[PDB]
């Protein structure tokens, strides 16, 4: 199978410097472009570079030219972007993707996208507090519970339920950026009443900016 | 409409 | 630079349905127009290549075609996991552009939500803070009206909402809504209240609790 | 890798730019080796950082 | 400034679709009697009611 996989976004302070890479596996990356695009509000998809490896010739998107850089390693079968001068502006999903493989003349191949946020605050780790079912939170025999993800910076984090073995009426809300500067998030699930104190119920947060993973067992509240 | 960073969606 | 124009921003449709999105290229791009739909905290998927071919696996309901600078991409028979962020790019002339985007909702019957409230947690309230919070489970349409009232006072400015996408199997909506308090404010008052607006609802539905209440 | 004289300049003014810091400094020089064919633009956004630092 | 354009798409067969045009009033305006006329070539024969100062439009298609 085709797969790209990037890696290296994070924050960067407004002036910084930040390498990203596009490993890339199931073809050889001598045989296509490679282009970097990135998604943000202000620009929606906005293509960044390309380089097709074979030759060593690339392209730049005039906004990025001089501050970016990019490059392939074809030993490692990887691409990488320089990312120099960093703004405001550069905030984006960054996503690579192959154009030409298979004969194929667009963008068939892309990797799940390395979030680049270029800001000045500093990395913060998340609260994270269970939202416990009770009797204000049941009805037809189901009930909800969940999980407050409270003040975190900079995104992203992962929310999963019982090692990702519960998934059906899961939940996860997007996040929401506080006046504070902090985001936060809730992701619940809904679950048969009478499961309440049989069945485990831990969601699994991961925000790995701040190296923070968090296991948290949700029951409801003995009065 | 813009994409939303939160949402990885369209906003709307 | 070509600029790739792609209407409507937004088109809502049935199950079953067909749809049609436009793209319009500001010059000449021949044939080199490809379509990629986006799905929840998905990347980018190719669809259609050289304005009219299907990618290999999307299924045979997806066609493109061209007509000058204009490129329409139809849906024949909408399904549920259809609902997605639909976005041409033309690659005719370096930089490679996409459009702005075309958002596809789906329609359905309308059910009203599940409306569920959390007090603080005990954890939570151990340091200055309190969340209170409001859910609105499996709803359709997606327009409601949540409110908060404390001992009966409307609150404003103090809470955030978010809502999830249109869930791919039955096309509802979910929708949490945080009251965010001091915790010294929370414990001087007593009734948390959330009310919520909704179609579906004969009557607005309030939910509540009294703090310390178990 | 090896640089002609061209590309051994735009290193020896980037290295001796007095208001970057150093990861900055290291990120434009991995610029260079990344990407000679952009050596005078790379050169060029160095030197706005660096005096818009001053 | 910025407005969003409400269509109702109203095919012959009964069935209903709706959509949004966004842009200058001009923009969002033109765009949606150009959509229209585009689904008119396989829907039939469009025409176009305007109700709130062009802000919302019923387009029925004749099949």
């Amino acid at each position: 199978e085709v797969q790209l996989v990037e890696s290296g976004g994070g924050l960067v302070q407004p002036g910084g410097s930040l390498r990203l890479s596009c490993a890339a596996s199931g073809f050889n990356i001598k045989d296509t472009y490679i282009h970097w695009v990135r998604q943000s509000p202000g620009k929606g998809l906005e293509w960044v570079a390309r380089i097709y490896p074979t030759n060593g010739y690339t392209r730049y998107a005039d906004s990025v030219k001089g501050r970016f850089t990019i490059s392939a390693d074809t030993s490692k079968n990887t691409a990488y972007l320089q990312m120099n001068s960093l703004r405001a502006e550069d905030t984006a999903i960054y996503y690579c993707s192959r154009w030409g493989g298979d004969g194929f003349y667009a963008m068939d191949y892309w990797g799940q996208g390395t979030l680049v946020t270029v800001s000045s605050a500093s990395t913060k780790g998340p609260s994270v507090f269970p939202l416990a079912p009770s009797s204000k939170s049941t009805s037809g025999g189901t009930a909800a519970l969940g999980c407050l993800v409270k003040d975190y910076f900079p995104e992203p984090v992962t929310v999963s339920w019982n090692s990702g073995a519960l998934t059906s009426g899961v939940h996860t809300f997007p996040c929401v950026l506080q006046s504070s500067g902090l985001y936060s998030l809730s992701s619940v699930v809904t679950v048969p009443s009478s499961s309440l104190g049989t069945q485990t119920y831990i969601c699994n947060v991961n925000h790995k900016p701040s190296n923070t993973k968090v296991d948290k067992k949700v029951e409801p509240k003995s009065c | 409409s813009q994409f939303d960073f939160c949402t990885r969606r369209l906003q709307s | 630079d070509i600029q790739m124009t792609q209407s409507p921003i937004l088109l809502s449709a049935s199950v079953g349905d067909r749809v049609t999105i436009t793209c319009r290229a500001s010059q000449d791009v021949n044939t080199a127009v490809a379509w990629y739909q986006q799905r929840t905290n998905g990347s980018p998927r190719l669809l259609i290549y050289s304005a009219s071919f299907l990618y290999s696996g999307v299924p045979s309901r997806f066609s493109g075609s061209r007509s000058g600078t204009d490129f329409t991409l139809t849906i024949s028979s909408l399904q549920p996991e259809d609902e997605a962020d639909y976005y041409c790019q033309q690659h005719y002339t370096t930089p490679p552009t996409f459009g702005a985007g075309t958002k596809v909702e789906i329609k359905r019957t309308v059910a009203a939500p599940s409306v569920f409230i959390f007090p603080p947690s005990d954890e939570q309230l151990k340091s200055g803070t309190a969340s209170v919070v409001c859910l609105l489970n499996n709803f359709y349409p997606r327009e409601a009206k949540v409110q908060w009232k404390v001992d009966n006072a409307l609150q404003s400015g103090n809470s955030q909402e978010s809502v999830t996408e249109q869930d791919s199997k039955d096309s509802t909506y979910s929708l949490s809504s945080t009251l965010t308090l001091s915790k010294a404010d929370y414990e001087k008052h007593k009734v948390y209240a959330c009310e919520v607006t909704h179609q579906g609802l004969s009557s607005p539905v309030t939910k509540s609790f009294n703090r310390g209440e178990c | 890798g090896s640089y002609n004289k061209d590309q051994q300049s735009a290193f020896y003014e980037i290295l001796n730019m007095p208001n970057l810091n150093e990861a900055q400094r290291n990120g434009f020089i991995q610029s260079l080796k990344d990407d000679p064919s952009q050596s005078t633009n790379v050169l060029g956004e160095a030197k706005k950082l660096n005096e818009s630092q001053a | 400034s910025e407005v969003t354009i409400k269509v109702n798409l109203i095919f012959a067969d009964g069935k209903i679709q709706t959509a949004e045009f966004k842009g200058t009033f001009e923009e969002a305006t033109a765009e949606a009697y150009r959509y229209a006329a585009l689904l008119a070539k396989v829907n039939g024969e469009y025409t176009a009611d305007l109700e709130d100062g062009g802000n919302h439009m019923n387009i029925k298609f004749a099949g």
